[PDB]
């Protein structure tokens, strides 16, 4: 399971956010329905997230569809 | 459920795309990933997402912001991305463009440009540059760098549709064919079909920029770099009388901003066609080689007849067909000729650079070696007409295989140019002062055969040329910093003696500071300098139809350009531009100034994004251009008027519909649909202003 990318604009501004996915897993390990619930602020992390989700792979043969992550992105803040 | 969290830690590329729009390093002024405050010269970088915000149809617009620089030469026609940078250009209504690090070496009518939805960056470096590129027009010179291929995915494709029936389809694809990311690539395509402003002249374009990147470990990079454009037809490049435009007519009326002293048939088509690579090597701490390449082969052709003024123009003086009529009519009737042009051209360039750091005592250094090499040719098959060439016009198709030798003649010429240059520079930084020093040694061979006439005249020229420059480091970011850049241009033209005329040389003192702080993305810089070209050539004093060298120009003044992310949802671009340009040294022409080159410019544009609330999403933009009063001919008799023009945006992100990326938006250019005249070169060659021009646009990023 990688980490996203932090977004060159935030990594920019010193700005941060969260984000909540729904994804499903393809019987194989990789994943399927990417979804984007809730992510303050708007247009930021999206897709960086989607992007980073694509590399992602564990369990192959045990899939499940509807799961939540929710991740945040932040700055050192020093 | 569960839960994953991010950090920092960054670092920008000259080559690759900025983290905002005001772009933290450049390598177009030094030949080196270079963080801008710590280059000894001005410098300026246009950033696609400036750009992708503008939707401009050419670099040309994609200036428009950007101090020092007219891009008004032509006015509303895009046939050729030709500048003015301070006042001065090349010669011959030639361009000084560079893309990716070489020169698109062009010559008479053939000139290649790239679109800018294939660029990445669009770079400008004003100021002498024969330090770095070879010769070149003194103070000015373009270097646009290619997308070029990114580890994440890239599936986007565009729909523009604008008024004067503008129709634009474009895609941008790249991704990492291997898991381990290694091998990549990007393909960007468009094609683009729209009336020109004008009158019965269109405008379509066909470009697909396919790119691929080897990177077999971290410290290598191979990147194939490919561009292929076509255009069936260019637009618009006509000349209107100020009798007309600037001045009324007699009637009292001016023409329209639509009118067209063209045939229902001239024609101009352009096709480019180049390859090349751009090579990165990392050996070690210390040395690292690189090597950019490239060919390109590129063909125009172009049955136009233009309008040489009306027939009261000290122009026509020698005209029958105008000299003929009662001197009542003389004032509102147009003279007029043509030219048929059929034009292909190779252009091969290589640039194998060493750079090398090291140490020493406190002083850390960066030192560059190079040997530059480009050849170029092109061949010509033109045919003109003079003053009786075509039918007068009131203010129609023409037989272009007319080829009437009472008032027409043949142009058949072969130009070849080659240019080997070598140089070194020591970007020497002492804790906190930058001392950069270097030089360059060129052997410029240019050679031209007149084929309707056996007669063939060539040249080899020895320059050496150099540069010096220091900046203080205050470790807040603003840095202040000076510097002496030389540059030179040979001539192409004959003399008295029947020999091509020395090259002319370019030298230049700058003073300035520029604000590149840490902690935000900003870039604030300011300048003042005295640009001066010498051994300019001028009129002979003794009566003659040859030219004579000697002469001399000055460009001075001061420009201060700012861009910046401000919040997260304010953008800011802004400059102003003072320019004092005039012949020094002139046969003819003493205590005048350059026609074209304006004397004030100013910017300031700025946009702001909602995120939160119903307008969550949207982006508003707006934004003015000054342009100051100019004069339309050397003999500084007329003056062209001062414009101001607005622009405006409005962008509603998709993503708060699922579609994050995508949005749709309108852009507006010349809002105030002002009608004004650009400038004229010449008593009778002017050009209007773009009129009114919107675009809607839907971008998706899949
Ligand atoms: C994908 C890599 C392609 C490498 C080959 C492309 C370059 C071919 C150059 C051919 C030059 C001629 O057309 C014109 C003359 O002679």
């Amino acid at each position: 399971r990688n980490q996203p990318q932090y977004p060159a604009r935030a990594q920019a501004l010193r700005i941060e956010g969260q984000v909540k996915v729904k994804f499903d897993v393809t019987p194989d390990g990789r994943v399927d329905n990417v979804q984007i619930l809730s992510a303050k602020p708007a247009n930021m992390f999206e897709r960086e997230v989607k992007n980073a989700m694509r590399r992602w792979r564990y369990e192959p043969g045990k899939p499940g569809s509807g799961i939540v992550v929710n991740i945040l992105f932040k700055i050192n803040g020093t | 459920t569960i839960t994953v969290t991010a950090a920092p830690a960054p670092q920008e590329s000259a080559w690759g795309p900025a983290a905002t729009i005001a772009a933290r390093q450049s390598a177009t002024g030094t030949k080196t990933d270079t963080p801008i405050q710590k280059v000894p010269q001005s410098i300026s970088v246009v950033t696609a997402e400036e750009m992708a915000l503008h939707q401009p149809k050419s670099v040309k617009e994609a200036l428009s912001y950007t101090p020092g620089v007219s891009v008004g030469t032509r006015g509303a026609s895009n046939t050729y991305d030709h500048l003015i940078i301070r006042g001065f250009a090349a010669e011959g209504q030639s361009q000084n463009n560079y893309l990716n690090g070489l020169k698109l070496q062009g010559n008479f009518y053939n000139d290649a440009v790239i679109d800018p939805y294939m660029l990445e960056r669009a770079e400008i470096m004003r100021g002498p540059v024969s330090v770095l590129y070879g010769k070149s027009s003194p103070g000015g010179l373009l270097n646009m760098v290619s997308k070029r291929p990114t580890t994440e995915p890239l599936k986007e494709v565009q729909f523009k549709a604008g008024t004067d029936s503008l129709f634009q389809t474009g895609f941008d694809f790249s991704d990492s064919l291997d898991d381990d990311g290694v091998y990549s690539y990007r393909l960007t395509g468009l094609a683009r079909s729209a009336n020109a402003q004008q009158k019965g002249s269109e405008e379509q374009r066909y470009a697909i920029a396919p790119a691929f990147t080897w990177r077999p470990d971290d410290k290598t990079n191979f990147t194939f770099l490919s561009y292929f454009q076509n255009e069936p037809e260019t637009g618009y490049y006509g000349w209107l009388p100020k009798e007309g435009t600037v001045e009324p007519l007699p009637n009292g009326k001016r023409l329209p901003t639509d009118f067209n002293e063209g045939a229902k048939n001239n024609t101009y088509s352009r096709n480019e066609k180049m390859v090349g690579y751009s090579f990165d090597h990392e050996f070690n701490d210390t040395f690292t080689v690189r090597q950019n390449l490239r060919f390109a082969e590129n063909k125009t052709s172009q049955n136009s007849v233009y309008g040489y003024g009306v027939c009261s123009d000290p122009a026509n003086a020698y005209s029958k067909q105008c000299a003929a009529l009662a001197p009542a009519d003389k004032g509102h009737y147009l003279a007029r000729k043509y030219v048929v042009d059929d034009e292909k051209l190779q252009n091969f360039s290589v640039d194998t650079q060493l750079q090398s750091k090291f140490a020493t005592g406190d002083i850390d250094h960066t030192l560059l070696t190079g040997v530059d090499f480009m050849r170029m040719r092109n061949d010509i098959n033109a045919w003109f007409g003079y003053d009786d060439s075509v039918p007068l016009l009131n203010l129609t198709d023409f037989d272009f295989n007319a080829k009437d030798p009472a008032n027409s003649g043949p142009y058949r010429i072969l130009n070849k140019q080659k240019q080997t240059g070598v140089y070194v520079q020591d970007q020497a930084q002492w804790d906190k002062v930058l001392v950069t020093l270097g030089g360059r040694y060129d052997w410029a061979d240019q050679e031209s055969l007149n084929r309707v006439a056996g007669t063939t005249d060539k040249r080899d020229d020895k320059q050496f040329t150099w540069r010096g420059g220091v900046n203080y480091l205050f470790d807040n970011g603003v840095t202040p910093y000076f510097s002496y850049s030389e540059s030179f241009e040979p001539s192409s033209q004959v003399g008295k003696d029947g020999n091509i005329f020395a090259p002319s040389k370019g030298k230049q003192y700058e003073v300035g500071v520029k604000y590149v702080p840490e902690d935000r993305p900003i870039v604030v810089t300011g300048a003042v300098y005295n640009l001066t070209k010498t051994n300019n050539l001028m009129a002979d004093p003794e009566g003659s139809f040859f030219s004579v060298e000697g002469g001399e120009i000055r460009a001075r003044g001061v420009e201060i350009e700012a861009k910046a992310a401000l919040s997260a949802s304010v953008n800011v671009v802004g400059s102003y531009t003072y320019t004092d340009a005039e012949y020094t040294t002139d046969t003819t022409y003493k205590g005048n100034t350059p026609a074209q080159v304006p004397k004030h410019m100013a910017s300031l544009w700025a946009d702001y994004t909602f995120f939160d609330g119903p307008l969550s999403g949207l982006t508003l933009g707006t934004g003015g251009r000054y342009t100051g009063s100019s004069y339309g001919d050397p003999a500084n008799s007329f003056k062209v008027g001062s414009y101001t023009v607005v622009d405006a945006l409005v962008r509603y992100d998709l993503a708060r519909v699922g579609m994050a990326g995508s949005n749709v938006a309108l852009h507006v250019n010349n809002l105030f649909d002002r009608e004004y005249v650009a400038s004229c070169f010449n008593t009778y060659g002017c050009f209007w202003g773009a009129e009114r021009q919107v675009v809607a646009t839907a971008t998706f990023r899949f």
